[PDB]
Formats: structure tokens, C-alpha cells, sequence
């Protein structure tokens, strides 16, 4: 149920997204989400 | 129902990310996170004082956490030990 | 024939009368699977079996 994004995502956008996911899901879900985001970012780069 | 999702589930079950979820779930019913640590330490000491070698599968703390998670309706392995059957 | 001031023998970290503290290697600048997210280098295995960056060290006791 995450917001669909169609614009560029800079560092501040990622920081705000993580700060909102910590409050909405918790640290347990956010850790795995951040790990998967890291993997996808490394693959794309 | 995503079809291609079994790989990361197996990775979670194997790498040991289940304990990170179980600790956070158990910290949802306790007010202080220090009394919970003290209670777990006391229970582990009482369980290791009875049987020295038979503290569980490998350790006692993991055994205590598995016993606490199995009494709430969540099936967990004995002391979170699952060997790899594909090791030659 | 030789003159005063010309090289008769070489030395360590010197070849042809010039300082030589390293080797020439083919290098590309690109991100590679996060192994160089920080300041880090992903080297090839050729530098191990071709005796490129091999050095000697002598310790006394």
C-alpha cells in the first residue's frame, strides 16, 4: 500500500520515506525494506 | 500473492532473521526493555542450572526464546537451529 | 666504457635510473555490485599469479 512514485528520489526523499516507514511498519520491516532497496540500488548502479 | 517470493523467504528462514522479528514481537507486551532482559537471563540461568549439557539444541537463550514463541502459537525451531541438508 | 657519474648497477625500487614504486595496470571507473561503495577497489586475479604486486619483507629477532 506504498505510495507510487513517478518523480526523482533524492537523499532527502529516501530519508523521509524511511522515517515514515519506521513509524508505519516498525524497525523490523524497515530493516528488510532497506536491505532490498540497497540490493536493487547496487544492481542498478 | 507474488509468485517469485520463495527465495527471500528461505533466505529469512536460513540466515537467522526470524530472531530479529521474534525479539521485536516479544518487546511489544513489556513496558521496560530492561526487566525483560533480566527475566530472560534469570530463566536461562534456571534452565542451565538444571541440566548443564542439555541446555537445548546449542544454547539456552535461544531455547528460552523458542519456548516463549511456541507458547504463543508461532512454530519455531529448537533454539533456532536448522542445518543445511545440501552440505556435501 | 663508462664515465664518472653514470650508472653501473641498479637498485631497489629503481629501474633505468628512475624511481619505480609501482606498476601499470588497466583500470576502469564504475560502480560494481557495491564492492566499491566506499573507497574500495575490486582487483583482478591476474595480479596474484603473475607476480605483479609481490614484495619481500625481512624481519629480525
Amino acid at each position: 500500500n506504498l505510495v507510487f512514485h513517478n518523480k526523482a528520489i533524492n537523499g532527502t526523499a529516501m530519508k523521509r520515506l524511511i522515517s515514515r516507514l519506521i513509524d508505519h511498519f516498525g524497525m523490523a520491516y524497515t530493516s528488510h525494506i532497506l536491505d532490498q532497496v540497497k540490493t536493487l540500488g547496487f544492481q542498478q548502479a | 500473492r507474488i509468485p517469485f517470493l520463495e527465495e527471500q523467504v528461505r533466505k529469512i528462514r536460513d540466515g537467522g532473521k526470524l530472531l530479529t522479528m521474534d525479539i521485536h514481537r516479544l518487546l511489544l507486551n513489556e513496558d521496560n526493555r530492561f526487566d525483560f532482559v533480566n527475566e530472560i537471563a534469570a530463566e536461562a540461568k534456571q534452565y542451565v542450572e538444571n541440566n548443564r549439557d542439555e541446555y537445548g539444541a546449542k544454547k539456552a537463550i535461544l531455547h528460552v526464546l523458542s519456548n516463549r514463541m511456541n507458547d504463543a502459537g508461532v512454530y519455531r525451531a529448537e533454539a533456532y537451529m536448522e542445518s543445511d541438508p545440501f552440505k556435501p | 666504457c663508462i664515465k664518472k657519474g653514470q650508472i653501473l648497477a641498479d637498485g631497489a625500487a629503481t629501474v633505468g635510473g628512475e624511481l619505480a614504486l609501482g606498476k601499470n595496470v588497466l583500470v576502469a571507473y564504475m560502480p560494481w555490485e557495491g564492492y566499491n561503495s566506499e573507497d574500495a577497489v575490486l582487483i583482478s586475479e591476474r595480479l596474484v599469479y603473475e607476480d605483479i604486486y609481490t614484495s619481500f619483507h625481512i624481519r629480525k629477532y
